[PDB]
RNA sequence: UCGAGAGGAUU
């Protein structure tokens, strides 16, 4: 129970969708080459503008009620400034040794594409999802 | 016929009627007048005296009570005024004639009945104001508005009465309608609207807004989602919170026109395990139709559990749009002033190519198109040019509309609205119709009076220029005046010859009923069909299913489902299976293998004959598209992982199968030949999903959930038989006369004339024609 | 019903407290739903409810008359003088909760016609009522405490469904069942009845 | 307000309601059906005022 | 009242269509629904 | 047919101000829209109490029973 | 007109084709030309189809065009029911119309067509034919005021 | 005709309590209170209060039937804590607040002379 | 009304003569009616047969010479394009009946909808006499408190429905609240 | 400054008071809303019988009227209920009794004003039952006028009530309320068609609140604590005894909970 | 009991 994937992106395109608050981002890996993803972002809460650098990050934890933070007892384990949960859907395989997976945050989708997290994202329903500054 | 074939009898009802979605679907709500009024009789058992001497201290004037009291003589004893109405003695076998209380069937009705589904069960609930309450889904298979309309009831006097409302003509029973094989139930037009700006992902919802709306589920486990968004602040989704409604188990898959597995325009739904995964709920989703939600729930969790289903949609919905709000202004239909500019330009262009074709028509240089007078040629020419400027001009609207217009956001959801209506409202109302021609000249050589003789400019024929917000001329107004008394006209003449046709139908086919041998016949016993519908399946549990037999390429159907036991390239890669290695090259076992495949070539043939177009959408008795998802959620399955299977257990499990989907138990050649003609099309699509490459690469089976498989097809078949005893020709009659009751509208004779003309069969036709090829 | 075709009968009756408000403390004497709106065409219906809302901020009489220049526009700029939405719209909280409604609601004066329909004038029911003495069955209308008709076409339909006890019942022991004796050799209703 | 126009027969306020008719004493032109011997006739409704 | 002094009882190859020579004396629209349309109609 | 005391919206006393209102109207001749505004109806709920209202009784007692 | 045919490697396409539409119908003297298909063609008057094609051949010349008519409307209704409907016509072995002298011209007991136009003279001619009456029928025992055999009224209950 | 007498609103009828406690079945730390006669002027405020207590966990109201005034309140809190406990000191957390509001207010009103 | 020749074409009538049918309005010296208007030669009865062979204009302002700047929001009028003009209409909105005209922007509807109302108008509770208390009739129905229209037809003026109305103007929003 | 609610009046007036109140939860503004409206106490009449009328208007019309009549509630907390107390219809100490006499005696038409209703009942030294008079003129409201022979006579009883009975017991009517004049909290989504601020009109407000600038992004934690208000009364009951009493029937109904939960 | 008329229903 602990992170299963750990990568910083820069941002390429930010699109509204014919929306608000919610924006489609499109971002490739930075100290990569062949990992790119697209994901859906709350913009009224954590403002992505373009050229950003976004630390992201997938962990299983840190069924069983939501109950409120109540304290410092309940402590984050984050210090990132945005955090989402989802579900596995689908995992594509666009080729041989090259893996896409697909997460939905509540109807907020994400794309992600890359070659070695061939040893994590499950087909567990349990998914996070954290963004640093 | 009006004394014999229909009759005033007692226990009646008639009242208002009213929505209320906080009623339940499978409710009613009878106010307490005419509860107090209507009775059953109800005989004392040792079980409820102790219930039933207490409702007659109650008395009748005050319900819950009782009217009258039979005892063994049979001497009525009337408690509105009775000495001994206060001391009674309630001896065994004595019959009591209590009001009518909660949870009780009673029939609901509604005029005009022409529909099995316009006389359907319901509980009671009583209520204290005067109307008859219902729910909001229920307006369709009745065809009401709140405006004016009347309900009737009837109330049952029997036991063996009361059981036939309650499992045959209960509301969830006749959810799926025979007519048509979907729903005739659905969400309706605030929940539709709700359902849609609720489910947006611009939409959030916070904690405060989250535990009201979680706890407005009726029956709910209680649990706490966690939200899809925690850090800043925890928000809630829209489609968050509408998966507490939907049960766990539930999978649905739906693309249109952008649908990709990321869909950007967040069209399309998939819906997985209950919680749905991403799009937009509308009409396509949730509106009763072919594979829709209400459609898999009630095949899969049953009938009540889909009933209960309704209530649970529409009490989350209502309480979002109760606490959001959604209105309509003149802003709604008021378009940009650019946009306008266009729209008369549009308008202008349209007008100046009907001048410059009019003065070619008036310079004898028009060619005459064959088959058609050249005057002819000018009125269809016009016409068309006109319309086209409409339909442009509407369609310039619909870009300018944005997304805040609350016209289009009930189009959006398609709630209550059309594409033309928009155009009319804004744009130009158009071209009105007189007999399917243009205004007339009913003066001499003019349509009015204000205009000069021999005019044939759409100004002067009947166009409307302006629209319905920027105001009709005094010409315009007349001339859509003129139109719109055909529409009242021929409204009032179709709703005359529509309940004739019903009348002729029912009446020609009412002892049509499927005997108990499924040989269709009638009081002489003359056999119109020997298998019903000749295959002998219900049309309630029947769904639309592509066979993919029919389509792609040669190739591409190898590639599909070539297994070449004996072959390095087209074998079975043994990651695929736990006896990859052990099985190849086997000789008596590759023998298997081309054998299914020539009978799926002979399957292809087969239907290729007869699906001409191709089209592989086709009514079928089970889904397997489903099933399979079943079989894959409940059994959880990993790609990685081969099956445990041999390819023996596949191929002659699927032979074993197919003996088994019974339709006739005859021991007889014919009627066991019969059989083999009445699962044939269903055997082929059997043999095209439960190929020995699709099931163990398409998706990887077990042992176990293979033999699941088996067992639930078998047991769905089985059960989608038409029931012997199924009056099916009054159900046919209703079938056909109540979607001709919505035809309401190329010089072909077309709707209800040409169903008139087909039915009193014509020997001199309005239209005929030949198509020759 | 309104001017304009729009039916509709009184679905509840809500106190002022249940009923959303606006800024100005204004409560809606009338609700009514934006679906009923498109499928008719009732442009004017939606323009009455905004004339008269200026008419009675001016205190000058609405001219609704037909065939005037008189636009929409030249209207909404009038209410923007009196410190409105122009197109009519306003803010609106819910009486509920007192949270605002994010969609801006139509609001404005609209005359309304009460029908000459009434929900007491038209209940009715039966059970064991007086009966016609031509055919043994339930009077007509509800003035004499009739009963209804359960018709030709209620018969039609209730075959369907395949509840033939229930047709019985309600074709003999709801209404005329009758008892009478016929000879087996001469079969009529001929026989002499000396019951008792 | 009461504009009259109606007869009191029997305390009840009965109103003779207009009736529509053809004119007489006109000529007509009527084209006959395509399986009547005829093609053709001239009508008028010959009546003294 | 003042609609029941003004209307034409028509007793019975068009009649029931609103006709050009209707303009300016008969109602275009004012007409009841159903059984008899356009038949009877108000000045 | 005779002036309503409360204005059926909001619930302003509105009866009292009919006897002011003809005579804000005819003794110092005053616009319809000055005479509301003045006799302390602002919001347009009350503001066609007053307007909108024929006062029939006038005819009614014209009849000498 | 637009019509899909297999291509010799098997996808379905698109092939486009020249087809006449007239005003008129004698099809007995049609098909007997040149130059054309006379194995698919095709005429929306199927009275003529009857006599020409033979009986069997008139169902799905009257079922298309019931199903032209439904989808005409954008509506859908399944296939039983309308293959009901025609079968009814066609069992007779000529058109047998849904009217009051096209199938009340029958042996369906006498009560039954008393329910329908023809009343009084339908059971005059019973009266004077004798027509012993089956009592089978939907409208012979609802006049009657029985248990119809209908669903529940088909099977009787016993005791063991 | 039908329609029930508009005392029933705020007037306890006939043996009916005020209040009626029911544990919720498949949760812990749960019951259901069926308040009789009352409307949103109470469920509202008695539930935006409870969120503001952090060791309560659910708090929600509901009319069943805005026919009738019967609102529902269910409350679920963390271990060793019935929710009777959570509701009364949160209702007189009102109580104190609603008593402070008057005080206040009394005092503005006697300074502003009209 | 009643077109000839004059240095052009033009009515008969004209704003002097307008102003003596006002002064007759205004005293409620000669009185000017709708007689006078006729035997002095200003006005004519047209039936269907003899309007067959005339030309009319809708407004009277079709009768000035033609010779830009203009509304976009107004209704968009052809221009008639026609000089042999016999008569003009007094105004159009007097096609409509009796029943339609209470109806408000009737131009603005669907033709149905105007029908719809125009039929169940006169269904609608008011007062219909003065003297209802005196009367004795069978059925009666009489509103509490009636109100005039705030959007009235200029022929509501000719049909007394401001003296004596069916209805009030209830403020009304359209809301989707409660699910009712 | 005591802690909790705070409360700043701006305008006040006899029947209108204006004023801000801050650092609340918006469901206490609400549901004060609901009982200030609804649940407050005050005498209106509720029972009318009719010696003679001769009046064109039926007695169901006038004792419709009378029900509307604004009667004075100042000292109403010691009168009681009809419902509580012992009487066989009514007493003193429940109910209040009125009387109305008018005659055509004049040749004009006669009005009948609020002014000329007489009390019978016995007052017990509380100041009630007075018939509120806000009129310049000083005649109290029109409930009939009467030709020369006209006559009417009736008693009016008058009992304590609340609104939800009916709306004759009403304290007040047309309370204003906003709050956040800027949607910085984002409760609503503007509907516009070229721009939010130009084309929605800016509210008297605004000027109170600090404005936002559109540069800092969304206050993504703050919630509704500061709401406007403004109370109208109708004269019953001046307007501080109406949000007092207000708070008082709502700090009332809380402590039946108390009550019944400390029985249970 | 019979004949007649005015409506209400079907978007
Ligand atoms: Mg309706
Ligand atoms: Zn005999
Ligand atoms: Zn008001
Ligand atoms: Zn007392």
């Amino acid at each position: 129970s602990n992170t299963l994937f750990d990568d910083i992106f820069q941002v390429s395109e930010v699109d509204p969708g014919r929306y608000n608050k919610v924006c489609r981002i499109e971002a490739a890996s930075t100290t990569q080459d062949q990992c790119k993803l697209t994901l859906d972002i709350n913009v009224e809460l954590f403002p992505v503008a373009a050229q950003d650098s976004l630390t992201v990050t997938i962990a299983s934890s840190l069924t069983r009620s939501w109950r409120p933070p109540q304290a410092g007892d309940r402590s984050l384990a984050d210090d990132y400034d945005y955090v989402m949960y989802g579900t596995a859907y689908k995992f594509e395989e666009v080729s041989k040794d090259l893996i896409a997976v697909y997460y939905s945050f509540g109807g907020l989708l994400m794309r992600l594409e890359g070659n070695y997290r061939n040893l994590n994202n499950l087909k567990q329903e349990n998914a996070y999802l954290l963004i640093r500054r | 016929r009006g004394n014999l074939m229909g009759k005033r009898v007692d226990f009646s009802a008639r009242t208002v009627i009213s929505g209320d979605p906080n009623l339940e679907l499978d409710q009613v709500g009878v106010p307490k007048s005419i509860a107090k009024t209507l009775t059953y009789p109800e005989v004392v058992t040792p079980y409820n005296i102790d219930r039933l001497t207490q409702l007659v201290r109650n008395g009748p004037n005050e319900h819950p009570g009782a009217k009258y009291v039979i005892r063994d003589s049979g001497d009525r004893i009337d408690l509105r005024y009775s000495k001994r109405a206060g001391d009674i003695q309630l001896q065994y076998g004595w019959k009591v004639e209590r009001h009518i209380m909660d949870n009780d069937p009673v029939l609901f009705n509604r005029q005009p009945s022409l529909h099995k589904m316009s006389m359907m069960a319901h509980r009671v609930k009583v209520i204290p104001y005067s109307t008859f309450r219902l729910n909001l889904s229920v307006t369709s298979p009745y065809n009401a508005d709140f405006d004016g309309d009347e309900m009737n009831l009837h109330v049952p006097q029997s036991e063996e009465t009361r059981a036939e409302l309650s499992q045959l003509c209960a509301v969830p029973l006749q959810i799926v309608s025979p007519q048509s094989n979907k729903p005739c139930m659905g969400i309706v037009q605030d929940t539709l609207c709700g359902i849609r700006k609720l489910t947006l992902r611009d939409t959030f919802i916070e904690l405060d807004q989250v535990l009201n709306m979680l706890y407005w589920v009726p029956d709910w486990d209680g649990v706490i989602p966690t939200p899809a968004i925690i850090k800043p602040k925890p928000l809630w989704s829209g489609k968050q919170i509408l998966s507490v409604a939907i049960p766990n188990g539930i999978h649905l898959q739906r693309f249109d026109e952008g649908t990709t597995l990321l869909s950007p325009k967040d069209n399309g739904m998939l819906i997985i395990d209950g919680q749905i995964i991403f799009g937009v709920v509308e009409k396509k989703t949730v509106g009763s139709s072919n594979g829709g939600l209400i459609h898999v729930v009630t095949r899969e969790k049953g009938p009540q559990v889909c009933a209960k289903l309704f209530g649970n949609i529409q009490k989350v919905v209502n309480f979002w749009l109760l606490h959001n709000g959604f209105s309509t202004g003149i802003g709604d239909t008021i378009a940009d002033g650019p946009t306008m500019r266009e729209i008369t330009e549009t308008i202008a262009e349209a007008k100046k190519k009907v001048l410059d074709v009019t003065k070619e028509a008036q310079a004898n240089l028009l060619t005459a198109k064959h088959g058609m007078t050249l005057r002819e040629s000018f009125e269809d020419n016009v016409v068309r040019f006109l319309n086209e400027a409409r339909d442009k001009a509407g369609r310039l609207a619909e870009v300018n509309l944005k997304d805040l217009n609350n016209v289009k956001q009930m189009v959006m959801a398609g709630s209550k609205g059309s594409f033309i209506n928009i155009a009319q409202m804004s744009a130009c109302v158009g071209q009105q119709s007189v007999e399917g021609k243009r205004i007339a000249f009913g003066f001499v050589d003019r349509t009015l009076p204000h205009f000069s003789k021999d005019d044939y400019s759409p100004e002067s024929k009947g166009f409307v220029e302006n629209s319905y917000l920027r105001g009709l001329t005094p010409q315009e107004f007349f001339f859509h005046a003129m139109g719109g008394r055909e529409g009242l006209i021929d409204t009032a003449v179709k709703t005359a010859e529509t309940g004739y046709i019903q009348r002729r139908l029912v009446k020609a086919l009412e002892d049509i009923m499927v005997h108990y041998d499924n040989t269709t016949r009638n009081s002489l016993g003359n056999v119109i069909q020997f298998i019903y519908g000749e295959d002998g399946m219900d049309a309630a549990h029947i769904e639309k299913q592509s066979l993919d037999t029919i389509g792609g390429s040669d190739a591409a159907f190898e590639k599909r489902y070539r297994v070449d036991l004996l072959n390095t390239d087209h074998t079975l890669d043994p990651s695929l299976l736990e006896s990859g290695s052990e099985i190849l090259g086997d000789l008596k076992l590759q023998v298997l293998l081309d054998e299914e495949y020539k009978q799926l070539v002979k399957d292809r043939k087969f239907l290729r004959e007869v699906f001409v177009d191709g089209e592989a959408n086709w009514p079928l008795p089970v889904n397997i598209r489903r099933i399979i998802q079943n079989a894959q959620q409940t059994f959880h399955i990993d790609h990685t992982k081969p099956s445990d299977l041999t390819i023996k257990d596949i191929v002659l499990g699927v032979k074993d199968l197919q003996e088994n989907l019974l339709v006739l138990r005859g021991k007889n050649e014919i009627i066991q030949n019969a059989q083999r003609d009445a699962v044939t099309l269903f055997c082929c699509l059997l043999r095209s999903r439960l190929a020995t490459r699709r099931v163990l690469q398409e998706y990887r089976l077990t042992k176990q959930a293979f033999d699941w498989v088996l067992s639930n097809i078998e047991a769905q078949f089985l059960r989608s038989v038409v029931h012997p005893g199924e009056m099916v020709g009054v159900l046919a009659a209703q079938s056909i006369g109540e979607p001709a009751t919505q035809m309401t509208l190329k010089k072909v004779t077309s709707g209800v004339p040409r169903l008139k003309e087909i039915l009193n069969v014509a020997k001199n036709m309005k239209t005929p024609s030949l198509t020759v090829y | 019903a309104s001017r304009h075709g729009q039916k509709g009968t009184i679905g509840i009756t809500y106190r002022r407290e249940d009923m959303p408000f606006t800024a100005e403390g204004i409560v809606p004497d009338l609700i009514i739903n934006p679906h009923a709106i498109p499928s008719r065409m009732t442009v004017a219906h939606l323009i009455e409810c905004l004339l008269s809302k200026v008419a009675a901020l001016s205190g000058n009489e609405g001219d609704a008359s037909p065939f005037t220049d008189i636009t929409v526009e030249g209207i909404s700029k009038l209410l923007r003088e009196h410190g409105y939405q122009s197109r009519g719209f306003e803010v609106m909280y819910n009486g509920h909760t007192g949270k605002k409604l994010m969609a801006q609601i139509f609001f404005g004066p609209t005359y309304y016609q009460r029908l000459r329909h009434m929900v007491d004038d038209k209940i009715h029911a039966r059970a064991r009522g007086p009966m016609q003495v031509l055919t043994r069955q339930p009077v007509e209308g509800r003035s004499r405490d009739g009963g209804l008709r359960f018709g030709e076409m209620e018969r039609d339909c209730m075959i369907a469904h395949g509840a033939a006890s229930f047709l019985k019942e309600r074709l003999m022991e709801a209404s005329d069942a009758f008892r009478v004796h016929i000879c087996g050799i001469c079969g009529l209703m001929t026989v002499i009845a000396k019951l008792n | 307000f009461d504009m009259g126009g109606y007869f009191i027969i029997n305390g009840s306020e009965k109103v003779l309601i207009a009736q529509e008719r053809s004119a007489g004493n006109i000529v007509q032109v009527f084209k006959k059906a395509a399986p009547s011997p005829i093609s053709h006739v001239a009508e008028i409704r010959s009546a003294l005022e | 009242t003042l609609s029941h002094l003004r209307r034409t009882n028509t007793p019975i190859a068009k009649p029931r269509q609103l006709h050009n020579t209707h303009w300016g004396l008969v109602c275009p629209a004012e007409t009841p629904e159903g059984q008899a349309c356009g038949l009877v109609k108000n000045l | 047919m005779i002036v309503p005391v409360r204005c059926f919206s909001c619930g302003k006393v509105v009866g009292d101000k009919w006897e002011s209102y003809l005579n804000l109207l005819q003794e110092d001749e005053l616009d319809e829209g000055t005479a509301l505004s003045r006799l302390g109806l602002k919001r347009y709920c009350c503001r066609r109490m007053i307007l909108t209202h024929v006062d029939l009784i006038e005819k009614f007692l014209r009849y000498n029973p | 007109y637009d019509r899909k045919v297999p291509s010799p490697t098997g996808e379905y396409v698109k092939e486009p084709e020249w087809v006449l539409e007239t005003d008129g119908v004698n099809l007995s003297e049609v098909m007997t030309v040149p130059g054309i298909d006379p194995t698919r063609i095709y005429t929306n008057s199927f009275i003529d189809i009857m006599e020409v094609l033979g009986i069997e051949a008139g169902r799905a010349a009257l079922y298309k065009e019931v199903y032209n008519v439904i989808a005409s409307d954008g509506s859908y209704v399944n296939y039983r029911h309308m293959a009901l409907l025609v079968d009814v016509m066609t069992t007779q072995g000529g058109l047998t119309s849904v009217t009051r002298h096209g199938f009340n011209r029958s042996n369906t007991g006498a009560l039954m067509r008393c329910s329908f136009e023809e009343t009084v003279e339908i059971l005059f001619e019973a009266g004077a034919s004798a027509e012993l009456d089956d009592c089978r029928g939907v409208s012979e025992n609802v006049i009657l005021g029985q248990m119809a055999p209908i669903g529940t009224g088909a099977f009787d209950v016993m005791i063991d | 005709m039908n329609a029930p007498d508009r005392f029933e609103l705020f007037l306890l009828g006939e043996g009916e309590s005020k209040l009626k406690i029911d544990p919720d079945t498949k949760a812990p730390n749960a019951v259901v209170i069926t308040f009789e006669k009352e409307d949103h002027t109470l469920g509202n405020l008695i539930r935006a209060e409870l969120l503001n207590d952090r060791k309560v966990l659910f708090a929600a109201y509901k009319v069943e039937h805005p026919f009738f005034a019967r609102f529902k309140l269910r409350i679920q809190t963390t271990e060793g804590y019935d929710p009777k406990d959570a509701l009364k000191n949160a209702c007189n957390s009102i109580i104190n607040k609603l008593g402070a509001l008057k005080t206040n207010f009394e005092t503005e009103w006697n300074l502003q002379t009209l | 009304f009643i077109v000839e020749d004059d240095g052009h074409k033009e009515l008969k009538v004209r704003k002097g003569h307008i102003a003596k049918l006002m002064a007759t309005e205004y005293q409620d010296v000669e009185e000017y009616t709708w007689s006078s208007l006729l035997n002095e030669g200003l006005v004519e009865y047209i039936d269907a047969e003899e309007e067959e062979s005339i030309l009319i204009a809708m407004q009277p302002e079709d009768l000035e010479p033609a010779e830009l700047d203009v509304d976009p929001a107004k209704r968009i009028r052809v221009s008639h394009h026609a000089t042999t003009f016999t008569h003009c209409e007094i105004h159009p909105s007097m096609i409509l009946g009796v029943a339609a005209s209470i109806i408000p922007f009737p131009d603005h509807n669907q033709s149905p909808r105007n029908t719809y109302q125009s039929a169940m108008g006169k269904q609608a509770m008011g007062v219909f006499l003065t003297n209802y208390n005196v009367r004795m009739d069978t059925m009666a129905n009489i509103l509490y408190y009636p109100q005039k229209p705030l959007g009235t037809t200029r022929a509501m003026e000719y049909l007394k429905f401001r003296e004596l109305p069916a209805g009030q103007n209830a403020i009304v929003a359209i809301a989707c609240y409660s699910g009712y | 400054s005591e802690e909790g609610p705070q409360v700043k009046i701006r305008e006040a007036s006899k029947d209108n008071v204006d004023f801000i109140l801050s650092n609340v939860d918006l469901a206490m503004a609400n549901s004060l809303r609901r009982v200030m409206i609804a649940e407050i106490p005050t005498l209106a009449i509720d029972s009318v019988e009719v010696e003679t009328n001769t009046t064109v208007l039926a007695d169901e019309f006038i004792a419709h009227r009378l029900g509307l009549i604004p009667l004075q509630s100042m000292d109403i907390e010691q009168l009681e209920y009809s419902r509580d107390c012992f009487c066989e219809d009514h007493c003193d100490k429940c109910s209040v009794v009125l009387t109305l006499q008018a005659f055509g005696e004049s040749e004009s038409t006669t009005n009948v004003y609020s002014k000329d209703l007489v009390i019978v009942s016995n007052l017990m030294g509380r100041n009630i039952g007075h018939p509120i008079i806000q009129d310049k003129e000083g005649n109290g409201v029109l409930i009939c006028k009467l030709r020369k022979g006209q006559e009417l006579k009736l008693t009016c009883v008058a009992k304590k009530g609340i609104a939800k009975e009916h709306a004759k017991w009403g304290p007040a009517a047309a309370i204003e309320f906003e709050y956040d004049p800027w949607n910085k909290l984002k409760h609503t989504d503007y509907w516009y068609e070229q721009d939010s601020a130009k084309e929605w009109p800016q509210s008297k407000n605004c000027e109170y609140e600090d404005p936002p600038n559109e540069g800092d992004p969304f206050d993504y934690k703050a919630q509704a604590d500061t709401f406007y208000m403004n109370v109208e009364s109708v004269g019953s009951i001046p307007v501080d005894q109406v949000v007092v009493r207000g708070i008082d029937t709502l700090q009332k109904k809380v402590a039946s909970i108390l009550l019944a939960l400390t029985q249970m």
